[PDB]
């Protein structure tokens, strides 16, 4: 709806988590998986949020 | 989320209240017509004084 309102930056927070997760939960092919196994990924648990 | 409520569907933002117009007052004034005399009769003329 419109009634939410929201900033560019967080709409890109918003956009930028969900294709993380996409990636990593393996549900979008030809995902690079070499590149999946930084550390940032592996301390997604924390830096989901 | 799509439409902004709470868990339980309350609305997030308050409704407006939207004040009517609210009714008017009438008036009523005078109407006023014209009219003439009626035709002089010729008075028959007695003998009296």
């Amino acid at each position: 709806s419109s009634a939410i309102k929201t900033t560019r930056l967080a709409e890109a927070i918003a956009g930028i988590q969900l294709y993380i997760n996409r990636a990593l939960n393996r549900i979008e092919p030809n995902a690079r998986a070499d590149v999946s196994t930084r550390q940032f990924f592996t301390d997604w648990t924390v830096n989901n949020r | 989320l799509r439409h902004n409520l709470s868990i339980d569907g309350q609305p997030l933002s308050l409704a407006i209240y939207a004040e009517p117009t609210d009714p008017k007052a009438l008036l009523t004034s005078m109407v006023q017509a014209s009219q003439g005399g009626s035709a002089v009769l010729p008075g028959t003329l007695s003998l009296y004084r």
